RNA sequence: CGGGAAACCAAAGUCUUUGGGUUCCGGGGGGAGUAUGGUUGCAAAGCUGAAACUUAAAGGAAUUGACGGAAGGGCACCACC
RNA sequence: CGCAAGACGGACCAGAGCGAAAGCAUUUGCCAAGAAUGUUUUCAUUAAUCAAGAACGAAAGUCGGAGGUUCGAAGACGAUC
RNA sequence: ACGGGGAAUCAGGGUUCGAUUCCGGAGAGGGAGCCUGAGAAACGGCUACCACAUCCAAGGAAGGCAGCAGGCGCGCAAAUUACCCACUCCCGACCCGGGGAGGUAGUGACGAAAAAUAACAAUACAGGACUCUUUCGAGGCCCUGUAAUUGGAAUGAGUCCACUUUAAAUCCUUUAACGAGGAUCCAUUGGAGGGCAAGUCUGGUGCCAGCAGCCGCGGUAAUUCCAGCUCCAAUAGCGUAUAUUAAAGUUGCUGCAGUUAAAAAGCUCGUAGUUGGAUCU
């Protein structure tokens, strides 16, 4: 029985999807099948923030960000938990989390 | 017995009687 | 689809027949190849000598031996192991005589909790069993 | 796959003769007897659709 | 490709009344399709319709009385005899008190009725009930 | 013998198949 | 609308109210894509492709429960800390 | 700090596009092709599907010749079991 | 696989069968070659060879039942070594002779038609039937029947007579004489859990023996086995094994199906095939 309409992932009217590396395991996983996590995270932790920002040689420095584009096989997405199995009528939301 | 697995023994089964027979 | 022109009889017709041979029956009844493998050759009946008795083990849900008679059939010298019926009649069978052994009811197959049964014995030294069971007959002399 | 015991039962059962009664009818007369039976005696039914040999 | 355009406009005439409508375009218009469309009318199934002229094969506006339960070709064109016809409408038509085969007859395009009125046989060209 | 009591105790046993008929005569003349 | 056993499908609809045209193709489960013959290939193998025999089911969708070294939220000193 | 090799073409990259399918992603140039759209152009049934035949056909695999970074069947070790 | 006429269900469509009495063909153990004749490659004609096979005094001679009967053999599988040319026809030199063609027959359940095994009481009963006045009470008005107390009437199965029948005859038909009261002049075959009609009654057996087409029954309270009784299905007929048809819309032309149950070729060209737009009074 066909579990998903789109067969678990984003290919429609063409035949192949070049591979990538699943971040954890390394597997080879369709890129649109793939689940994709852009992280934009500042390069010093909120907790550092403060004594890194006292010890800063130029005021007003404006800290860098870090850009981490993470792919994931469905395991490895689901064993991090940054997907959930979700319910047969819950499994058709599209919409990002709020967060 | 895994399909795949099934038919690597006939074809193994099979060049076994290939080499067998001249 | 189907073909639906008015000169289509050729195509319809052969793949109708080329499509019988999937059918088992079919196959069954007109390869041939059934016919030279069934120990009667086609006939309801036939006549064979008991060369051995024998008792085979019903199959697995449910426990007995089945009194049945290895027997060789005098048309074409092949052996064959039928079902004694009912129950003593195995003592109305002796070793080397002739016995008249029909089909099972399922056509060539096996029947019931016997495994590998597809013959029963209607006659024995050209009485009926059934005369036997129910001593309307007694065994010649 | 011993074949010692053939006929056991039917050999062991007690031998009970057939008690003699009186012949039935047969043709027209056994049909009479049973359309008399079945649907000219209404007093046995009264509703509970009891079988011909209950015997409970 | 499109042939039998008589069985598209059959399917569009059913299609249209299955989904309640008070008329259908059909196109490309025939000489068959007006005379089917022509005995369907005279027995009250479908009423009045107007044939489009553009200039290269007609379109027909065809108004719907919800009398119309089915409409249908049948294909290929068999060839009919009058001793064969009871059984086409035993196999095509609902009773024997409503209901008409359609036949293309040298007397012209009728229904089973006429063609046994005037003791022809022809070829099938559909029903309708 | 009631009928229905006999179809609502065993029908899932050996005399599922008679107590069925028992209970259909009793409702119907089946 | 409609159809399906349903899952589901604007097609998998316009089907017992059954015919637009046409190709390929299935006939309970195994034996078996096996044996054999032919044919292609250097080879690996590819294509076409049985039968004897065996079996009362195999199977599809879904429903409830049970279970999960599956997730979420809670609880208990017959659990732990 | 450079130098040299092969491999690949991230992010942009999408339920986006193209191709008969397999498949296709760095710039630029050349070569031939293609769908759709537009058309008050031309031909005027030239069409649809297709036994036989034919072209293409992931990966792995085979035979020659280069190349041989990375990964890596086989294999060699090291490991809680 | 001799062909056809034709035969086995009726929805419509079909699927099977046709050795078999009518028509056509072929053959006479297998081949081959011939004579005669209008007509034969004839075999109840001939000549060879091949395979079998008969008598022999061992020199030789004689064979052809897939004609009627009968044997053996093969087998699951099939009849009497009978009577007759009276009928139907055929043949001849023929009104006259002949015909195992054909017709007629003591054990043919292939199959088909008709059709016995019984029809009518006082009686107690479980009854009921037109306003029943009473649960203690007219019930041959209408019907059913546990019946060790009844009664007459009817008749053919059978045995015999008369020779009707027929070519001498049997048979049906006909008439007579006997021929029915457990009318002993005695109906069987398969079933009783379901499918599927009809007992979770009794005894025995104890996963044994066996039953059971299928599902299942049997492992000491078996609705299923072995039996007794009772019950029901068809009935002089029932059961079983096979082939076959319908059921099978599970071969689908009518009329199936191909996403996941079995299934659309990896893809695209392509010849044959199939199908093909409007338009003429």
């Amino acid at each position: 029985t066909k579990k998903r309409r789109n067969n678990g992932r984003a290919k429609k009217g063409r035949g192949h999807v070049q591979p990538i590396r699943c971040t954890n395991c390394a597997r080879c996983v369709p890129k649109d099948k793939a689940i994709k996590k852009f992280v934009i995270r500042n390069i010093v932790e909120a907790a550092a923030v403060r004594d890194i920002s006292e010890a800063s040689v130029f005021d007003a420095y404006v800290l860098p960000k870090l850009y981490v584009k993470l792919h994931y096989c469905v395991s490895c997405v689901i064993h991090s938990k940054v997907v959930r199995n979700r319910s047969r009528e819950a499994r058709k939301d599209r919409t990002p989390p709020p967060r | 017995m895994r399909a795949k697995w099934r038919k690597k023994r006939m074809r193994r089964l099979k060049r076994k009687r290939r080499k067998m027979r001249q | 689809g189907k073909c639906r022109g008015l000169r289509t009889a050729r195509k319809l017709r052969s793949h109708r027949r080329d499509q019988k041979w999937h059918d088992k029956q079919y196959k069954k009844a007109h390869l041939g190849t059934a016919l030279k493998a069934n120990p009667f050759g086609g006939a309801s009946h036939a006549k064979g000598i008991v060369l051995e008795k024998v008792g085979v083990e019903a199959k697995q849900p449910n426990s007995a031996i089945r009194k049945c008679v290895r027997v060789q059939l005098i048309k074409n010298g092949k052996k064959i192991t039928a079902f004694v019926p009912n129950d003593g009649c195995l003592n109305f069978i002796e070793e080397n005589d002739e016995v008249l052994v029909a089909g099972f009811g399922r056509k060539g197959h096996a029947v019931g909790d016997i495994p590998g049964v597809r013959f029963k014995v209607v006659k024995v030294a050209n009485v009926s069993l059934l005369a036997l069971y129910k001593g309307k007959k007694e065994r010649p002399r | 796959g011993s074949l010692a015991r053939a006929g056991k039962v039917r050999g062991q059962t007690p031998k009970v003769a057939k008690q003699e009664k009186k012949k039935k009818k047969t043709g027209r007369a056994k049909r009479r007897m049973q359309y008399n039976r079945r649907f000219v005696n209404v007093v046995p039914t009264f509703g509970k659709k009891k079988g011909p040999n209950a015997n409970s | 490709v499109r042939m039998n355009v008589l069985a598209d406009a059959l399917k569009s005439i059913n299609n249209a009344e299955k989904r309640g409508k008070r008329q259908v375009l059909i196109r490309p218009c025939s000489k068959v399709i007006v005379r089917f469309l022509t005995v369907m009318m005279k027995h009250g199934y479908i009423g009045e319709f107007e044939i489009i002229d553009d200039h290269r094969a007609g379109k027909i506006v065809v108004n719907l009385t919800g009398r119309l339960n089915k409409c249908g070709v049948i294909s290929p064109r068999f060839d009919v005899q009058l001793k064969d016809l009871e059984k086409w409408q035993n196999n095509l038509l609902p009773s024997r008190q409503f209901g008409f085969i359609v036949l293309t007859t040298s007397a012209g395009i009728m229904d089973h009725e006429e063609a046994r009125r005037k003791h022809t046989g022809g070829k099938i060209l559909g029903f309708f009930f | 013998t009631d009928p229905i009591d006999d179809f609502q105790v065993n029908w899932n046993t050996k005399h599922g198949s008679g107590v069925t008929r028992e209970l259909m005569r009793e409702l119907n003349g089946g």
